[PDB]
């Protein structure tokens, strides 16, 4: 047809805020994209492809794109897991779960309230709580190597492969060791101050999956009126850009202070008793306290998987078992991740993929992260918002502050 | 990015066929650079979508590749991408690649950088 040449300008994710003499005018955010190309690639392919191609998405959190996957996909096909393989998946998580935290509110959350740039590593400060944060991140990477191999060893109806139970002892005796380094985590981030670098707390829906002894998997979800498997709404708002979703017609909250608000009651251990030391602290009106309430979940989860690791030892001999693909399966797994809840839905129809919906994290926070840019300030701002979206802890973030 | 281009891509399209006063567009063909990172499917998928709601809805789209050419400056000398591949390439070249005759290390890119629409099928 007729050949022309118009050329596309692209000088060049962030978050845009634009102020004025008269005050603050406008403020929009375009931080992820949309996952609905996945969702529409998978489509026909066969089920290990689709969870081969899935962790692709939001590759930061790997593991747990690809647990929370089969847990959909065997939810379809009706199979369940054995307590031992679900133990050691969840153990895997865990470990995903010490990495995200340890460095998410190390590298990104100290150097905010320190002030610090450039490189993070220094002889006057900060030398030990790298260290802890070095360590844990080592610590919970090793886990992830050692029960995954992106994951190779998940796999649909059980694992690829599985350690000796010596590196499961050591594995122990590390956690142990590290048990100490999360408390004085903890402890840190416990004296720094919330809802400000302008105070940014008020009322906000947090909402979670309710497991039995914890929070990692679940089956129902846990707002103040649960449900076990639903849809709630989800709207297109655009910049000029990802859905922005609304529980019960409002925005809402997914993190570590979701899982805490909506499951404190499940809690138990060293991390149970600090709870109730600093039940304030960790309260439903502000975000920042999910940095603190992080850390809180780090010891827990270390304390945790020990438990888990003795589970798995309840049947010493272990063994990945095998399933058969069935056709209408629909499963829809509603995991936790390290960054909120995790929804995948997965319709399976012939062996392959029928239909998939998949909601991370992210873009639930993303309507209370529009929402909580109640910063008054005059620039320093750009330092303020800053702090309040690294938060939420998304995967990637830098802020922009306009005038006129 | 991948979706931002094709917002790009999309804007411009929707521009000129505004401007021509277009009732329908059918066609686009777009040349990129290889020197570009994006995935030629997600910014095809993305485009498709963004398309939805307007007059170039359903529109066929085209993506046809730009080989990267280099050129030295201090010995003048030109060659390609595909000469040094053979031993992600695209980003960020100025920092690895030379002149395989001069151990330079400048040099300007004349081909493979930028992206644009080489044609577009209007129906009015
Ligand atoms: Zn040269």
């Amino acid at each position: 047809y007729l050949p022309i040449t118009v050329d596309h300008i692209a000088r060049v994710g962030g978050v845009e805020i634009v102020v004025g003499d008269d005050g603050v005018k406008e403020v929009k955010l375009n931080i992820i994209e949309g996952p609905r190309f996945f969702e529409a690639i998978t489509l026909g392919k066969k089920l290990d492809e689709a969870l081969a191609i899935y962790p692709r998405i939001c590759s930061f959190c790997s593991a747990a794109h690809k647990l929370t996957a089969v847990e959909a996909a065997e939810k379809a096909i009706g199979f369940t897991p054995r307590e031992e393989i679900q133990a050691l998946r969840e153990v895997l998580y865990i470990g995903d779960m010490i990495e995200s935290h340890a460095l998410h509110l190390y590298l990104l959350v100290l150097p905010d309230y320190l002030g610090y740039s450039g490189p993070l590593h220094m002889i006057d400060e900060y030398k030990k709580e790298m260290s802890i944060a070095l360590d844990l991140k080592n610590l919970g990477s090793w886990m992830m190597d050692e029960l995954g191999s992106h994951q190779e060893n998940a796999v649909l109806g059980g694992f690829g492969k599985l350690p000796d139970k010596s590196v499961l002892e050591n594995m122990k005796r590390r956690l142990k060791e590290a048990l100490p380094k999360a408390e004085y985590t903890f402890e840190l981030f416990t004296k720094l101050e919330q809802y400000e670098e302008i105070t940014h707390i008020a009322v906000k829906p947090r909402n979670g999956v309710y497991g039995i002894y914890g929070d990692y998997l679940k089956a129902s979800d846990g707002n103040e009126f649960p449900s076990e498997e639903y849809r709630e709404h989800i709207k297109e708002f655009v910049v000029e850009f990802a859905k922005h979703s609304h529980y019960h017609g409002k925005p809402f909250m997914v993190g570590a202070i979701s899982r805490l608000v909506n499951n404190a009651d499940t809690l138990y251990g060293r991390a149970k008793e600090l709870y109730e030391s600093y039940k304030d602290l960790l309260r439903s009106t502000n975000p920042f306290a999910n940095n603190l309430a992080q850390a809180l979940e780090l010891v827990y989860f270390t304390e945790r998987a020990i438990d888990l690791i003795d589970e798995a030892l309840a049947k010493w001999p272990i063994r990945p078992r095998d399933e058969v693909a069935l056709k209408d399966g629909f499963g829809v797994s509603t995991t936790e991740a390290p960054r909120g809840v995790l929804v995948y839905a997965l319709k399976v129809e012939n062996g392959r993929v029928s239909y998939a919906d998949i909601i991370t994290p992210t873009a639930f926070n993303l309507a209370m992260m529009e929402q909580h840019v109640r910063m008054m300030a005059e620039k320093k701002l750009k330092l303020l918002a800053e702090m309040v979206v690294r938060a939420y802890d998304p995967c990637i973030s830098c802020s922009v502050h306009v005038a006129r | 990015h991948e979706w931002a281009l094709a917002d790009a891509i999309v804007r411009t399209v929707l521009d000129y066929a505004q401007r021509e006063g277009a009732s329908r567009v059918k066609a686009v063909r777009v040349v990129l650079g290889e020197l570009q990172d994006v995935a030629e499917d997600i910014v095809k998928f993305a485009m498709e979508q963004l398309f939805a709601g307007t007059i170039a809805e359903g529109a066929e789209i085209e993506f046809v590749e730009e080989e990267a050419v280099f050129k030295c400056r201090n010995c003048n000398y030109e060659w390609k991408l595909k000469e040094v591949k053979d031993k992600f390439i695209p980003e960020v070249v100025h920092a690895f690649l030379a002149c395989p005759k001069c151990g330079s290390h400048d040099f300007e890119v004349v081909k493979g950088r930028g992206v644009y629409v080489a044609g577009i099928k209007i129906e009015k």
